[PDB]
């Protein structure tokens, strides 16, 4: 008796904003269906997240690096914001060696297979001194939500990065009038979700709502 | 008799004291939580006198300094 | 009387959590009371929260 939402339309604006155009829905449940999948899309979306860093000749965050333009901390708070896809395991090490004056960027991680830099452009560090050289290895873990390093339950050199696992950045909902085959009363509702750029749109929309029926469930069969 | 600055001290297993180097002083880096021991210290009685991280106060090493009396044998980590 | 002293520098990260007083600088001061989740806070027809 209710007329089922579809994907209908995709509009990828770019490569980390992207709009979804579900249709048709019955009156009030743009609003329900829209706020549900904002919540669930905003808290509980796994991605990947750089959560240890390992420098050569580094022993805490709180110290310089000879020929390095940042401090330690500065290159951990970018990295921080390193966005990356693995394929096919939780959890993998990227190795990072560069050398001679010039950014050292995300492009500058050791290519592997099953990881994918979406932006090559993002700037981990400056190298400064043409003989200054840097070498690090970057554990990336898959999570969901904020894993805080300090909660986290190692030798020195190993330094903790709070992992912001979330890949989703923003989520706005809107609800129209959506032109049904006779009926006036139909609406469509248009998320538009602004990511990191490492997961589909598309995913993410099946993700939160396989999360938001698996909650159902219990509510289904009340006892 | 004179205070010893040193890693043995009494009464404690070896994980409290892993942190520590051999001459008993905190590595550069560690990372310390309420109740480690930064220096192990041992007072003639001998009595634990290491200085003990303040409760709830973890943080990182970043620093050690150490300064000798004349004619005083310095130690390898000094 | 002082044979020796160790001076050890312990650095910490205090992160902001409730409890803790921030103002700006017309005299408006506050403690915090909760951290609200980014889905609870308010946010405009962009989706933008606060």
């Amino acid at each position: 008796e209710f007329l089922k939402p579809r994907l209908v339309d995709i509009e990828q604006v770019s490569s980390t904003h992207a709009k979804v155009t579900l249709e048709p829905l019955e009156r009030g449940f743009g609003h329900t269906l829209g706020n549900a999948l904002r919540r669930i899309l905003l808290s509980s979306m796994p991605g990947c997240a750089v959560t240890e860093v390992e420098i050569d000749g580094v022993l805490h965050e709180y110290s310089t690096k000879e020929g390095v333009q940042e401090d330690i901390l500065e290159i951990l708070l970018n990295l921080k914001g390193l966005a990356v896809r693995v394929q096919g395991k939780d959890e993998v090490i990227l190795t990072l060696n560069k050398s001679g004056i010039g950014p050292v960027t995300a492009a500058d991680i050791t290519h592997d297979g099953d990881v994918e830099i979406v932006k090559p452009q993002h700037v981990i560090c400056h190298l400064t001194d043409e003989n200054a050289s840097i070498s690090m290895r970057i554990k990336v873990q898959r999570g969901r939500g904020y894993v805080p390093a300090s909660t986290r339950i190692r030798p020195i050199g190993r330094l903790l990065v709070d992992a912001c696992y979330s890949p989703v950045e923003r989520i706005a909902y809107n609800v129209e009038a959506a032109r049904v085959e006779q009926r006036t009363d139909l609406d469509k509702l248009v998320i538009e979700m602004e990511t990191n750029g490492t997961i589909d749109p598309e995913e993410a929309i099946r993700r939160a709502a396989t999360i938001l029926a698996e909650q159902l469930e219990a509510f289904v069969d009340l006892r | 008799g004179p205070e010893e600055i040193t890693a043995d001290i009494p009464n404690v297993g070896e994980a409290a004291l892993s942190k520590l180097d051999e001459s008993g002083i905190v590595y550069i880096g560690a990372e310390v939580t309420g109740g480690d021991i930064l220096v192990g210290k041992v007072t003639p009685k001998v009595k634990d006198s290491s200085l003990r991280v303040p409760n709830g106060v973890s943080g990182t090493v970043i620093d050690v300094q150490v300064f000798t009396r004349d004619g005083v044998e310095k130690d390898k980590r000094a | 009387g002082v044979l020796k002293i160790v001076k050890v520098y312990l650095a910490v990260k205090r992160r902001i959590q409730p409890g803790d007083k921030m103002a700006g600088r017309h005299g408006n001061k506050g403690v915090i009371s909760k951290i609200n989740p980014i889905e609870d806070m308010p946010y405009d027809e962009n989706g933008t929260p606060v």
